[PDB]
């Protein structure tokens, strides 16, 4: 659901005209949202084909490698300054706002912002905080050097390839340089 | 709770499944039918490697490349390529040149 | 290597928030069987667990390091 | 493996399986372990208020209005096992699942490569061969003269039988089968 | 060994290299390993094909095709000289949408190479497609499946008859 | 070959290496966060303006 | 042979040998309604979907939960486990229907008034050189345009 | 995880001792709830809903009913997990 | 008092839900108990043949075979011309194919019109 | 031409004077040499056709359809060796022979250059078909589905026998080239109008028509395996060929006639796709899938575009290969389980892996996934008829969507799921099958690569 | 977004309407008023191959950053004062819009003002 509406942002962009910051948002997040399933994977693998979420607890400790790639990963889809999503994902936004728009179009997509932010919550607490409610058994094995070095490369993306790409990247819209700080 | 009949079949039904089920257990022997390639230490460091660098990368890339020669010349418009930009600098073919104006107030 | 099951009298719920629950239960009369099974969960390393605050600021102290000695690199170099 | 059903659920039976989907399905809204042992208590408590009540006919309305109350209470996305009906990893392993008959058409050079295998499998085959015929007598004998008027099968009475109708359930394909 | 004629292409203009900086160039030294790894055998191997090639050369021609008497010339029920027309129909309908063809070929190495201003540098081109098209629309289109010399006479004697009544 | 144990009803094993790892990995996160907001920040550039005198524009008052 | 289906049933003993050849009770089986559509003696059995039947059970064809000699619903086809499903939902049928047309009416109604009052910054046009770019953006190059002419502020 | 038939038996003794009803030190493999236990219905579905929620699969009910034993438990679970040892 | 669950033809009542599971009667008890003797006879002849050792092929089931002659031949023999099969015949299939003729030749011929008035743009609409 | 049909005629004396062992073997050789041969005739001058002689002439339109039933002679022995094996000597050599003299007269009627001995040759394909369908079919219905599939075909014809007399008597003469040269337009008139009717319904119902193509089901049910992959592949494809051969003549009429027939055709398209949705027996679902893209090409003939014909005649190759290949893999099926009810076999993907692989690309073909010729053939119709009217898009795009849908549920039910339990009598597939499969597919997936061989004359 | 507060909610007809800006004319107020001068000329815009959008009143601070990042790479960082420069050159613009706006605003309220000394 995540993916699908970051895709809806994507459409908006384009409805807002402003084509190749959309491609740059494909980018990004393919890195992070690549990331976000393989972490989610990797827990549904230690926990025995569990996905249920209210049956995983206390994973922050017992997996550290993903319980990271995870945070970073939801940093970025949210939009923390400085990571892939800041440089696709804020420009979006701002772009949406400095422009003529429908007005409830642009409620919807900060309203959506604010929902994005909202289930990484939901997956971070309720997976990887509080305390273990998946079954007795502790099968729990992160140390798996395919696992970890293929998180790691999405991880390094994830975390550099924003600003790496959009400095490289030729400039291809007029910047809406000036703006109300709100 | 159980009927008499009832635990007494199940337990037989649970006799008899074990049973199959170390039936289906492999023995030690797993007779494989018994050399096409005669390199027995092919050096795994790198002989694998450079090989496989070679037939995937280097012969395509080779093929590419003739074909590259076969196609471009054979059919005009083949290859097309967005013409180069060009600023106030020098061109190669010509050797022209030009500037900006410059009239541009500096400070800012 | 055979697996040994820890022993089942270490699982307690004193120092638990079972407790907690048992102890409004016997204030309304009831009594909780089941609390031991489920102590293992609350005792141990899983006892603590970071807060979502915690977790976000995961590496943040030896990042501030290494940004305060990055940015102390560039001002001195200059 | 499933015993066979009985014609009605008994008023003991469907209270059960009332209060065991009660509290599974407190236990998806009650996703804390702590939370979820108050209110199981809260709920055996519930039980325990007319565990004894003499009239019939209350208790029938009782159980009524408690599986409207389910329903109305029931959770929209109820937890389920991973490999139980509904479950994400329900019948994923189905397709490696292959029958047994399938071996007996394996080439000769492929039942080479397992020898021994095939030579259990050979007595396997003989056993049932011969227990089909004292298994249908069994059967005969048995059954009712109206007919079979349950699902369940007798245990096999003497030695040197094998409990009737035996084959499929002691050869079903392995849970995990790879 | 295309006709330049035939299919234009402007002079290229390519900035000559200013670099900088004095952090070297990836690209140059990749392209130098392309050049030395592939660039040179392949152009080894076409020198080879390229001679063997030389050793046997053949050559094949151009088949020229007479003009013949046209439809309107041919006499009604005359099927030699039907056949003889509509087989020179049939290829000049080829010959046209060739040079259609061509003409969109120009259009659309245009399109790609003046880049983003294709709109305005392009123009010249979309004209020179917009004449074509209109010819070729009006003498072949709406003839349908069964495309004859005769229909597109019939086609062509309709057009001039209303060119005349506009004439009034 | 039995790496990580299962543990019945215990915190899993977990090997060093796990933990370094992800350490660095997080601390470099905070770490590029830290050093790209010291060096550019993207607040503003150039606090958003009023043009309030109205001679500037037009003033003519009839 | 008897066992293929027949004509819709009329008397009473026509009723009891199409539920025997059926394999159900008399009081059970209810033939579709005589109204000339081809059904005849098929039974009309309840529309619930193979998706209702109890997993639980050992049902003689595991995947389509269907035991042999069962009568088979006529629209069997339709109401697999794969295909529609009428299983009872948490929600009840028209507040499912009420609130997702009401949502969709809602959010496109929204949308309209969004575009009667469109959100814009307060900013002037953007202005281009060349008239507006008149020849860039593919005026007639022959054909004068109409000057544009932007002045500063 | 090759899950064992000692293994199975050891765990369902270990959630039945962690059951403060049921005495540690009377409990057995042979112990019925209903008869040598002091064990009512309500406290077999409670059992039954513990093993399943110790060994992640879930017993259907017809089948839960009659358990009645904790051999019983260990034997259904291993007639479904398939432990033939 | 929770709102009540209103079954609809794809939202079936829930047997719990069920009015009838509560009030049971003893002709219900014994209507159930045949019921089950059917398919414990059914299950019984099934099984039989399915253990089978000497048995190779299919099973058939007599079932199916009624199913597909049912929804295949025994159709037009118990069909007669009836007021709702005659109109509902008409509607559903000379109707549609009204309707699309209607559609058709409407924008054929507006589009006729705008030819024949020159005012239609076929610019490059060279590839018919 | 009679470098093909010489050749043909002696497989005749060869199958019938071959011992008993050697039947198969030499009918398959010597039809696989003469379809290499048929491969000459691809080669296709532009301008004109190949007029071999005053009889016979080939075109880009006949080359194509030649070669297809030049190739399925072979697969047809193939597919038949199995269950014709207990068959007697003599019974198995006339299956043979009725199977060549179909080649034969499929071939001449291809080829013929004039419409009275193409309908002479076209109406006498229905006594062998006949023939096989009612004497070497396995159920009751066969001798009903025979008397529809002959009755439906000869009502058809029999007014195009006396429009052709007609046509004969006032143009003078019906060789194709003549009347293509002179080909006088039509009037709007009663008369006229009635002899364009007996020119295209013949056709109309040999290429199923809705309303029309009750007798299509009920042959391809009921006839064997060989019948069934000529039906599909080839005979109904005579319909197609004469409708754009026939539709010469009747230039003005076409435009003011072809509405009936369009919007049949258009609206039964769907009514099929979906009847394929709700089947309950393969054969029946393959052959109204059939009903479906015949109905395509309808409206690529009726349109009268070179495209929708280019697309017309991509479509009928395309669809031949796939239904052919489609009703093998049914019969294959049937064969281990001796039923044509889909819900019966299940799970097959496990026990019979490569099969599986077989029936996804046929399923694959039949939904028209590019750059498949069909596809090809579909898009070129698609943009003929959106240039015939831009409504067309919406029921093209839904007959599109419901062709996916049953296509993928028949490869789901039959091959997926978990497998039938009772049955025991499947067996590894044999050589035949799959090499019958793959000589189905591997010839319509590389026409792809060149397409203009199937493009038609008007490429 | 309270520009659209005074647009929608208060009294419309003082308040500019985007798409018809700008109603008065400029020699409206305004004594004097120089054209926009544009340093990049419409050739350089074309050799460059400057988008249409891009191609502004501030294309030439858009020309130098391009040919220096041209000329700088491999280093992608050593544009930042062209960067800063072009984006300094859009801000004024914008100001300018924003002005524009001011503009249209003051002399609909003074044409209000107008209608209201009639009465």
């Amino acid at each position: 659901f995540s993916t699908s509406s970051q895709l809806g942002l994507m459409m908006v962009t384009i409805g807002i005209n402003q084509p190749h910051l959309a491609f740059l948002h494909i980018c990004m997040h393919a890195f992070f949202k690549a990331m976000l399933f393989m972490c989610s994977g990797s827990i549904i693998h230690s926990l025995n084909d569990e996905q249920d979420i209210r049956k995983m607890g206390g994973l922050y400790k017992a997996m550290p490698f993903t319980t990271t790639a995870l945070i970073i990963g939801s940093l970025a889809l949210t939009g923390m300054p400085y990571l892939t999503g800041f440089y696709s994902k804020d420009l979006i936004i701002e772009a949406v706002n400095m422009s003529y728009t429908n007005a409830w179009a642009l409620l919807m997509t900060l309203i959506a912002t604010s929902l994005t932010a909202a289930y990484s919550t939901r997956i971070i607490f309720f997976a990887f905080l509080g305390k273990p409610r998946f079954p007795p058994l502790v099968l729990i094995n992160e140390n798996n050097p395919l696992l970890i070095n293929s998180i790691k490369r999405l991880l390094i993306g994830s975390i550099f390839a924003g600003f790496i790409i959009s400095n490289n990247i030729p400039p291809m819209t007029v910047p809406n340089t000036t703006m109300p700080l709100y | 709770g159980y009927t008499p009949d009832e635990k007494l079949r199940l337990q037989q039904l649970r006799e008899l499944r074990r049973r199959w089920l170390k039936d289906q257990e492999l023995s030690p022997r797993e007779p494989v039918l018994p050399l096409q390639d005669g390199a027995p230490w092919v050096i795994y460091k790198t002989y694998r490697h450079s090989i496989f660098a070679v037939t995937h990368v280097l012969i395509p890339v080779w093929i590419i490349h003739y074909y590259l020669k076969y196609h471009v010349t054979a059919k005009p418009y083949t290859v097309v390529e967005r013409k180069p930009r060009i600023f106030p600098g020098d061109t190669i073919l010509e050797t022209g040149e030009v500037i900006p104006l410059m009239k541009e107030f500096p400070d800012q | 290597s055979k697996m040994e099951l820890p022993d089942y009298k270490q699982w307690k719920i004193e120092g638990t928030p079972l407790e907690t629950v048992q102890e409004k239960l016997a204030a309304r009369g009831l009594r909780d069987p089941w609390g031991r099974n489920e102590a293992w969960r609350y005792s141990g390393g899983f006892a603590n667990n970071v807060s979502f605050v915690g977790a976000l600021l995961k590496g943040f102290k030896w990042g501030f390091a290494a940004f305060v000695v990055a940015v102390g690199a560039e001002y001195y170099l200059e | 493996a499933f015993s066979a059903p009985a014609a009605y659920l008994t008023h003991q039976q469907k209270v059960l399986r009332l209060y065991k989907r009660a509290l599974r399905h407190l236990e998806s809204w009650c996703v804390h372990r702590d939370k979820y042992r108050y209110f199981a208590c809260l709920m055996r408590a519930r039980f325990d208020e007319h565990k004894n009540e003499k009239d019939m006919v209350k208790a029938t309305q009782l159980l009524r209005q408690a599986e409207e109350e389910f329903w109305y209470g029931q959770h929209p996305q109820p937890y389920i096992f991973p490999e139980s009906p509904g479950g994400t990893s329900y019948e994923r392993y189905e397709c490696y699942k292959v029958p047994e008959w399938c071996l007996d058409d394996w080439h000769p050079s492929e039942k080479a490569m397992y020898p021994d295998y095939f030579a259990k499998r050979e007595q396997w085959k003989r056993l049932r061969r011969e227990s089909w015929e004292r298994e249908v007598k069994q059967l005969q004998e048995e059954t009712p003269p109206g007919g079979p008027r349950t699902e369940a099968l007798p245990p096999a009475r003497k030695e040197g039988d094998l409990p009737p109708l035996w084959w499929h359930i002691v050869t079903r394909p392995r849970e995990r089968p790879m | 060994s295309w006709d330049k004629d035939v299919y234009p292409e402007p002079p290229r203009r390519t900035p000559a290299p200013a670099p900088q900086t004095s952090l070297p160039n990836p690209v140059t030294y990749l392209t130098k390993i392309f050049d030395l790894l592939v660039d040179r055998p392949v152009t080894l191997a076409r020198e080879f094909i390229e001679q063997q090639h030389a050793k046997n050369r053949y050559y094949y021609y151009h088949r020229e095709f007479r003009r013949v008497p046209d439809i309107t010339e041919c006499e009604e029920k005359d099927i030699l000289c039907m056949f003889e027309a509509e087989m020179q129909w049939r290829r000049d309908y080829k010959v046209d949408q060739e040079i259609v063809n061509i003409i969109q070929e120009r259009l659309k190495a245009c399109q790609q190479r003046e880049g983003e201003s294709y709109r305005q540098n392009c123009a010249k081109e979309l004209e020179q497609f917009t004449q074509v098209s209109k010819a070729f629309q009006d003498r072949y289109s709406d003839l349908g499946a069964h495309y004859s010399a005769r229909k597109c006479l019939a086609k062509q004697k309709q057009r001039m008859l209303a060119e005349r009544k506009a004439a009034k | 070959g039995v790496h990580i144990e299962p543990r019945y009803r215990q915190f899993p094993q977990l090997t060093r290496s796990q933990l370094i790892q992800a350490e660095f990995f997080s601390a470099t996160m905070w770490f590029w966060i830290l050093w790209r907001f010291w060096h550019d920040s993207d607040a503003v550039l150039g606090h958003f303006p009023y043009p309030d005198p109205s001679q500037w524009t037009d003033e003519e008052l009839g | 042979k008897d066992m293929f289906p027949g004509p819709y049933p009329k008397t009473p003993e026509e009723r009891a040998a199409a539920a025997k050849k059926y394999n159900m009770r008399v009081e059970d089986y209810e033939p579709y309604p005589d109204d000339g559509m081809g059904y005849g003696d098929y039974p009309k059995l309840p529309d619930r979907s193979q998706q209702e039947r109890d997993p639980w059970y050992d049902w003689d064809h595991p995947d389509l939960r269907l035991n042999w000699g069962e009568p088979i619903h006529w629209d069997l086809d339709m109401y697999i486990r794969n295909r529609v499903d009428t299983s009872p939902t948490p929600v009840s049928w028209n507040t499912m229907c009420k609130h997702l047309f009401g949502f969709v009416a809602f959010m496109l109604f929204m949308f309209w008034v969004g575009e009667i009052y469109p959100s814009y910054q307060p900013v002037g046009p953007k202005q281009y050189p060349y008239n507006d770019l008149y020849l860039e953006r593919g005026g007639d190059p022959t054909k004068e345009p109409e000057p544009v002419v932007h002045y500063e502020i | 995880p090759p899950l064992t038939l000692e293994a199975i038996k050891d765990r369902v003794l270990y959630v039945l001792k962690l059951y403060d009803k049921i005495d540690p030190e009377k409990l057995s493999v042979n112990s019925h709830f209903m008869k040598d236990l002091g064990l009512d219905s309500l406290d077999q579905v409670e059992i039954i809903m513990a093993m399943e929620d110790e060994f992640g699969f879930e017993i259907p009910d017809i089948d839960a009913e009659k358990l009645m034993c904790p051999q019983e438990i260990v034997d259904y679970i291993a007639d479904k997990k398939d432990v033939y040892e | 008092s929770f709102p009540k669950y209103k079954p609809s033809r794809l939202a079936t009542l829930p047997a719990t839900l069920d009015p009838a599971e509560y009030d049971i009667s003893p002709e219900t008890r014994k209507a159930q108990a045949e019921r089950l003797a059917i398919r414990s006879r059914l299950k019984r002849e099934y099984l039989l043949q399915y253990n089978d050792p000497n048995r190779l092929g299919v099973i058939e089931d007599p079932a199916l075979i009624r199913w597909t002659y049912a929804r295949s031949a025994n159709i037009y023999p118990n069909f007669r011309p009836t007021p709702k099969t005659s109109l509902l015949g008409a509607l559903f299939g000379i109707g549609p194919l009204f309707f699309w003729y209607y559609v058709f030749k409407t924008d054929r011929d507006k589009k006729e019109k705008l030819i024949q008035e020159g005012k239609l743009d076929q610019t490059f609409n060279i590839s018919y | 031409m009679l470098k093909i049909i010489i050749p043909t005629t002696m497989l005749l004396p060869m199958t019938w004077m071959s011992k008993h062992n050697m039947i198969w073997i030499n009918a398959t050789v010597h039809s696989l040499l003469i379809s290499l041969i048929s491969l000459s005739l691809l080669n296709q001058l532009g301008e004109n056709s190949l007029n071999f002689s005053l009889t016979f002439f080939s075109d880009s339109l006949s080359a194509p359809l030649l070669v297809l039933t030049t190739w399925l002679l072979p697969l047809m022995l193939m597919a038949s060796q199995s269950h014709l094996s207990k068959e007697t000597t003599t019974r198995k050599k006339l299956y043979i022979t009725m199977l060549i003299l179909l080649q034969l007269f499929l071939i001449m009627t291809f080829t013929a250059t004039e419409l009275i001995l193409f309908y002479i040759l076209f109406e006498a394909t229905l006594v062998p078909t006949l023939i096989i369908i009612t004497r070497w079919g396995n159920q009751t219905e066969r001798l009903n589905a025979g008397l529809y599939f002959l009755f439906y075909t000869l009502a058809g014809s029999l007014p195009l026998l006396v429009a052709l007399v007609y046509i004969q008597n006032t143009t003078g003469s019906l060789n194709f080239l003549i009347i293509h040269y002179w080909s006088h337009p039509l009037s709007n008139s009663w008369s006229n109008i009635f002899m364009w009717l007996a020119c295209i319904m013949a056709f109309m119902v040999k290429m199923p028509l809705y309303g029309l193509h009750l007798w299509l089901p009920k042959a391809h049910v009921e006839a064997p395996i060989a019948g069934s992959m000529v039906l599909a592949a080839v005979l109904l494809k005579l319909g197609g060929y004469g409708m754009m051969r026939i539709t010469t003549i009747l230039n003005p009429l076409t435009n003011y006639m072809a509405y009936p027939f369009l919007m049949l055709s258009m609206w039964g398209m769907i009514m099929t796709s979906s009847i394929c949705l709700r089947q309950t027996d393969l054969k029946s679902l393959i052959a109204y899938s059939s009903v479906s893209h015949m109905a395509l090409v309808i409206v690529a003939i009726m349109i009268q575009t070179p495209w929708s014909f280019m697309g017309a005649t991509a479509l009928m190759i395309a669809h031949g290969l796939t239904s052919s290949m489609l009703f093998c893999l049914a019969n294959t099926n049937y064969e281990r389980v001796h039923s044509r009810t889909m819900i019966l076999a299940r799970g097959l993907q496990t026990l019979l892996p490569l099969m599986a692989t077989w029936w996804l690309m046929a399923s694959l073909t039949n939904l028209a996934l590019p750059p498949s010729i069909n596809l090809i053939g579909e898009l070129f119709i698609i943009t003929a008829s959106f240039s015939w009217s831009n409504i067309t898009i919406i029921l093209m795009g839904m007959n599109m969507m419901i062709t996916a849908l049953y296509s993928l549920y028949m490869l789901i039910t039959t091959q997926r799921g978990k497998y039938t339990h009772h049955i025991n009598n499947i067996k590894a597939s044999f050589t035949r099958e799959n090499a019958l499969m793959a000589l189905h597919i591997l010839p319509l997936l590389l026409l792809t690569l060149n397409p203009k061989m199937i493009l038609g004359p008007l490429y | 977004g309270a520009h659209l507060a005074r647009r929608y909610l208060g009294d419309a007809s003082k308040e500019p309407d985007p798409l018809r800006m700008p109603t008065f004319p400029p020699d409206y107020g305004f004594p004097e008023r120089k054209e926009r001068e544009m340093v990049a000329t419409q050739q350089e815009m074309n050799d460059a191959q400057l988008m249409l959008q891009q191609r502004d009143y501030c294309a030439h601070y858009l020309i130098q950053l391009l040919k220096c990042k041209r000329d700088s790479f491999p280093n992608f960082l050593a544009c930042k004062h062209e960067q800063h420069d072009w984006d300094y050159c859009e801000h004024l613009d914008y100001v300018k819009r924003m002005k524009e706006f001011e503009r249209e605003r003051r002399l609909l309220q003074r044409k209000k003002r107008r209608e209201q000394r009639e009465a």
